[PDB]
């Protein structure tokens, strides 16, 4: 039988906004009604501003808070933080350079230890220089993966 | 007399949703190796566990500390911890993340540790050889990089150690580590250009006392048999004689055949195990451990056939009725093919960087 | 009426389930055997010298006897695993033959006889 | 009022539409970076050291409810009526579901059907038969020669009328301990193979009821072979 | 065959083009990089028989469609035809005037990508044909280019299945022959175009229009600004312009992208003929061209 | 044999229609039997 796509109307609420056109005394409410979810779709329309002209265009309370409810509607302090990322994940390209792409390490960097090293390792492994990968910028011919099969 | 490690447990490891990297893939190798009845000509070990006083000689004891304590369902005291040690986003955090560290680790210090005793020349380990974990923060698919491990392992009776990488990436982990000594050759073979880690560049060859000891072989897209051939044998023949090394550890990557999720390459299996072959003609003591292929059924294939070759024997064609059989169809055969990609190595580049690298192998 | 066959398509889904329980086995056992075949050929050699007592007379009795018995704990624990498996095959095959069984009872039935028994003149009967 | 469903259905998935998303028609290609180019449909899997994007906009899926179960469905190979694709520009081309799953209706259509047909030309059976065969050959030759030492020590061999411990000098209470070791391997190979030799009886019925169906459903086809 | 086809589809996409003409022009507009305005789409056109084999590959796969009824298929045979003679001159001291008027064509975005795709397939059959002509190894035969087309014609109407196609393809060994295959898609985004403008209820006055316009000597501004009118007219107060020119004496076409005020001729030779040009454009065109 | 033969219309008609179904998902046990379940264990 037939299927439902993902986020399909429901019954319901395709019940109740059919009667919300209904006490739309007009089918020209019913346009500005389409025009309200449009602009409200084209991020021209806010939130608070679309439920205070549907109440202007139902004139009733209970379906007011229909959609209020529908619209998932709730009024809280949004609180919007700035947090900076770790030291670690950008300071690399600050080091004097030594090649391409190894960079010499400030002496604050070497300064943890690895505590399973006797003395051949530390006088086998690197200490001071990294490995610091080149960064692209803006890169304005991507590649795709084409084979389909 | 092959030693080869393998703990039962490492097959049932899980990434990630749909992430690229499968430790199951290692099981699928075992289950094609037991059906071919090389059970018998094998020195089959299970791996000691890698302890925690282990894996910090080469990686911070903060790092693998954070490693121990993590859990995917007791981090959000971690979470804000997660990426200044780079986890978190294709080095997840899943269920049993430190026993799968310590059993790839203790595979590989278990090899080394059977090559250093005479107990035998070949050691091989699948489910080792993670190249590009770095020292303080995991990097692409890698938290801990037991190579590194390995060999300084091997460093206690051998003198001279040289690590051939046939990943199509570059192997970073491994050359940062050993870039400023002279005791260990680090040799790479990688695609080039913008590509992942983005390192690999023909003028990087070590500082120091490590000054020439390094080589890095940056090739180019659709490289198929014959060219990786003749770049790969004029260059390991002159490593062998002016090197003069004591241990072989060969890198095995598989995402460099044709096919592949990220590779470029277009190699063969009879392409990848000619590698195998040649570098085993010098009759050396050989460690020779796993690394990357994310195209599971040629990963399989391609393992099982080096490892019968190994040894030293002659698998049939067709494929023994395992388990896992249906990932081969519709022809259920022991090769991998390649394709017609087309290659973007002229032979002037070829011969260039050929004779650059040589050039530098003179001192 | 016109017979749909129920039983006959589901036949062809038994045929597949049979298998791939006794797939996982069947490995399980060959790992295990083969790492036991050494000891196994050691008791067999043991066994043969102390039961024949004449054609490999170097030992004595009271040791000949020592190194079997240890030989014969050694392999102990692999009798166990073996055991443990065969059972688990044992009962995950009865279950689909069962299945398998109570369908070909059926698919016997609802098929035309000119199907199996040929035409009433294919027969020979001299 | 279709129209109307198809209104409000969309506005639905406005409401439904997540805080970020991606806009543009284009995805990211392998491009290893999200600086410059974000909403470009999968630059949330992109950043500086990003092995790669392995999720390609091709295989994204979408769950689509029928009666009271889910299935995702692969949609970016729809019908999707355009000028720039042709058929054969998709991999389920003549990939035929209908024929595929559906039942068989007439006995001998078991040699025609594909998925079927393809069913009944495996020989996993009789290579799994084999195998268990192999397996209780080697186990039997070491149980025979257990057994034997078994009814030495027991005392009731016809070539050994005299006392067992005898007979191969040791103590009596070294011939107890022999005993008891002997008899715990004697009873477990004798277990294991009795339960295998159940699993290798079953499948040779599973065999033999195989090969009566391929043979009842070729009619006047019969040739006695019956290798599909 | 997959990278060549993969990057082509992902080429020819309505909006893909739209956005392509339309970087360019704002680009030019604002003398980003010292670009001054001009022309956005330049390609010289030069045989005369490869329009006539594109119309025959078109009318071989136009016969084995199966979208369009009976008469659909005849609508756009013939209305391929017309547009092919009538604009690109294809036979189907007092005479140098006309190769000294360029003729112009005013349309909207469907006209644009029309003919994109029309230029593409044009020099892709023309690249064929020089590349089996100039290398000396299948050049050998009489009408190995011609063996090409007459197996693509073969094709093309069913009678040959894709195996076979692309197998023999496989003997040029080309990249540059991988090419031919590409010709089922460009045809069939042609053909949807082209009835998408049958339908078009707006189209007849355009073309016709383009008729009327194929009967003057040498024009006049004030005839090609009141063309020009009736055209921006004929659509909805929103929409561009796009000019195409055809100069028969190089026979080069030329295409760019005009909004509501912008010039139509670039080049004026002396300040007496700009000035002319505006005061008549002032006198007629809807919105002076020109100015800022 | 009726499960099978409504599950084919179901595909082919979402085939037709939506794109080409990929394999069955895997989810958990209902409510009722979750429900059910941490009943009996309690
Ligand atoms: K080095
Ligand atoms: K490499
Ligand atoms: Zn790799």
């Amino acid at each position: 039988t037939a299927p439902t796509s993902p986020y399909a109307a429901t019954q319901e609420e395709l019940l109740a906004f059919t009667t919300i056109r209904q006490h739309l005394p007009d089918t020209l409410a019913f346009h500005k009604f389409l025009e309200l979810l449009h602009l409200y779709r084209e991020k021209l329309l806010d939130k608070t501003e679309l439920l205070n002209s549907f109440s202007k265009l139902v004139r009733n309370d209970n379906l007011t808070l229909w959609f209020s409810e529908f619209i998932r509607w709730s009024d809280n302090p949004i609180l919007v933080k700035n947090e900076p990322v770790d030291e670690r994940v950008y300071l690399p390209e600050t080091f004097e350079c030594i090649s391409l792409t190894y960079r010499k390490l400030p002496d604050s960097w070497k300064q943890d230890k690895c505590s399973g090293r006797d003395d051949l390792d530390n006088s086998v492994l690197n200490d001071d220089y990294i490995s610091v990968a080149p960064k692209p910028s803006h890169v304005k011919n991507i590649m795709h993966h084409e084979n389909q099969y | 007399k092959v030693s080869y490690f393998y703990d039962e447990d490492v097959g049932n490891y899980h990434y990630g949703p749909q992430h690229p990297m499968k430790p199951h893939r290692v099981r699928m190798v075992h289950n094609l190796v037991v059906n071919y009845n090389l059970y018998e000509k094998l020195n089959v070990i299970t791996p000691v566990r890698a302890t925690r006083n282990d894996m910090t000689r080469c990686h911070t004891d903060e790092y693998i500390e954070f490693l121990w304590r993590v859990t995917p369902d007791t981090m959000e005291k971690f979470q804000p911890h997660q990426l200044k040690f780079n986890v978190g986003d294709d080095c997840p955090v899943f269920d049993g993340l430190y026993e799968f560290c310590s059993i790839s680790a203790g595979g590989s210090i278990g090899a080394a540790q059977e090559l250093n005793s005479g107990n035998a020349e070949i050691a091989i380990n699948w489910a080792g050889g993670l190249h590009h974990a770095k020292k303080r923060e995991a990097s692409g698919f890698c938290y801990v990089n037991d190579i590194a491990l390995a060999a300084l392992e091997l460093l206690k009776y051998h003198q001279r150690v040289l690590y051939i990488d046939i990943d199509v990436h570059h192997g970073d982990g491994v050359e940062e580590f050993f870039y400023t000594t002279d005791r260990v050759m680090t040799c790479s073979f990688h695609k080039f250009g913008e590509y992942f880690p983005g390192t690999g560049h023909i003028k990087d060859t070590g500082i120091g006392t490590g000054k020439n000891y390094a080589v890095n072989v940056p090739l180019r897209d659709g490289i198929d048999d014959e060219s990786y051939e003749s770049v790969f044998k004029p260059v390991i023949s002159h490593i062998m004689q002016w090197f003069r090394p004591e241990a072989v550890i060969l890198q095995c990557g598989t995402d460099s055949l044709a096919g592949d999720r990220l590779g470029c390459f277009n190699l063969s299996m009879k392409g990848h195990s000619m590698c195998v072959d040649f570098v085993k003609s010098f009759n050396l003591p050989m460690i020779c451990v796993g690394g990357g292929g994310y195209t599971v059924r040629n990963v399989a294939r391609v393992w099982t056939y080096e490892t019968g070759l190994l040894a030293g024997e002659e698998l049939d064609e067709n494929l023994p009725y395992n388990d896992y059989l249906q990932y081969y169809g519709p022809d259920y055969k022991l090769n991998v093919l390649s394709n017609n990609m087309e290659n973007h190595n002229t032979r002037q580049y070829l011969d260039s960087i050929t004779s650059e690298i040589i050039e530098n192998l003179r001192n | 009426g016109i017979e749909i066959f129920a039983a006959l398509n589901d036949f062809t889904d038994a045929i597949v389930s049979v298998p791939e329980s006794v797939c996982g086995k069947f490995t399980s056992l060959k790992e295990i055997d083969a790492q036991v075949r050494d000891i196994r050929q050691n008791v067999i050699q043991e066994i043969g010298v102390v039961l024949k007592n004449e054609k490999n007379d170097e030992l004595s009795g009271e040791e000949r006897c020592e190194r079997l018995q240890k030989t014969l704990k050694e392999i102990l624990p692999y009798s166990d695993s073996k055991i443990c498996l065969a059972t688990d095959a044992m009962n995950n095959i009865k279950s689909c033959i069962d299945r398998l069984d109570a369908g070909f009872e059926y698919v016997e039935l609802e098929i035309p006889q000119q199907l199996r028994l040929g035409y009433p003149d294919d027969r020979a009967l001299m | 009022m279709k129209q109307f469903e198809e209104q409000i259905e969309r506005f639905k998935q406005a409401l439904f539409e997540d805080s970020d998303a991606s806009d543009s028609d284009s995805s990211i290609g392998e491009a290893l970076t999200n600086r410059g180019l974000k909403r470009k449909k999968g630059s949330k899997n992109v950043y500086y050291g990003c092995v790669g994007n392995s999720s390609g906009s091709s295989i994204d899926i979408d769950y689509y409810n029928i009666g009271n179960t889910k299935r995702g469905v692969v949609s970016h190979f729809r019908r999707r009526i355009d000028p720039e694709w042709l058929d054969h520009d998709n991999p389920y081309n003549d990939i035929n579901i209908a024929e595929i799953m559906s039942p068989l209706t007439k006995p001998q259509d078991l040699l025609t059907h594909p998925a079927i047909s393809s069913i009944f030309e495996q020989n996993y059976l009789s290579i799994l038969a084999s195998s268990a065969l192999e397996i209780i050959s080697a186990e039997h030759k070491y149980t025979a020669h257990l057994e034997q030492l078994m009814v030495a020590l027991l005392g009731d061999d016809p070539s050994l009328p005299g006392p067992p411990h005898e007979v191969f000098g040791i103590s009596p209470e070294q011939c107890r301990e022999l005993t008891i070791t002997v008899q715990e391997a004697l009873e477990k190979s004798k277990e294991f193979i009795r339960c295998w030799t159940n699993v290798r009886m079953d499948l040779l019925r599973a065999i033999r009821f195989k090969n009566k169906v391929i043979a009842y459903c070729q009619g006047e086809d019969y040739n006695g072979n019956t290798q599909v | 065959y997959c990278r060549i086809e993969g990057r082509d589809r992902r080429g020819l996409s309505y909006s893909r083009i739209l956005r392509d003409i339309d970087d360019i022009y704002q680009r030019q507009k604002h003398r980003i990089d010292g670009a001054k305005l001009g022309f956005q789409f330049t390609q010289v056109l030069c045989d005369s028989l490869i329009f006539l084999n594109i119309l025959r590959l078109s009318d071989a796969q136009l016969t084995n469609s199966s979208f369009y009824s009976y008469a659909d298929k005849g609508r756009i045979s013939a209305v391929l035809k017309a547009l092919l003679s009538q604009f690109f001159g294809i036979p189907l001291l007092g005479e140098e005037s006309k190769n000294i008027i360029g003729y112009n064509f005013f349309g909207n975005a469907t006209m644009y990508v029309l003919f994109r795709l029309i230029c593409v397939c044009y020099s892709r059959l023309e690249h064929i044909k020089l590349f089996v002509e100039s290398s000396t190894i299948y050049a050998s035969s009489t009408g190995g280019y011609e063996n090409i087309l007459n197996i693509c014609e073969k094709y093309l109407k069913g009678s040959c299945s894709r195996l076979e196609f692309r197998k023999y393809l496989q003997k040029f060994n080309n990249e540059t022959c991988y090419m031919i295959c590409s010709i089922e898609r460009l045809l069939k985004v042609i053909f949807y175009r082209i009835h998408e403008i049958l339908l078009d209820p707006k189209l007849g006055q355009l073309l016709l229009l383009f008729e009327s316009d194929g009967a003057n000597s040498v024009t006049t501004p004030r005839e090609q600004m009141v063309y020009r009118n009736h055209v921006e007219s004929i659509l909805a107060p929103e929409s561009k312009i796009f000019n195409m020119r055809w100069y028969p004496l190089e026979k080069r076409l030329c295409i760019q992208q005009l909004l509501p005020a912008d010039l139509t001729m670039h080049d004026f030779e002396n300040p007496a003929k700009a000035f002319m040009y505006y005061v008549d454009s002032y006198a007629i065109s809807h919105i002076t061209e020109g100015v800022d | 044999k009726q499960r099978i033969e409504y599950e084919a219309a179901v595909l082919c008609e979402l085939n037709s229609f939506a794109g080409f179904p990929t394999a069955p998902i895997i989810e958990t046990a209902s409510f009722d039997d979750i429900r059910n379940d941490l009943l009996e264990m309690g």
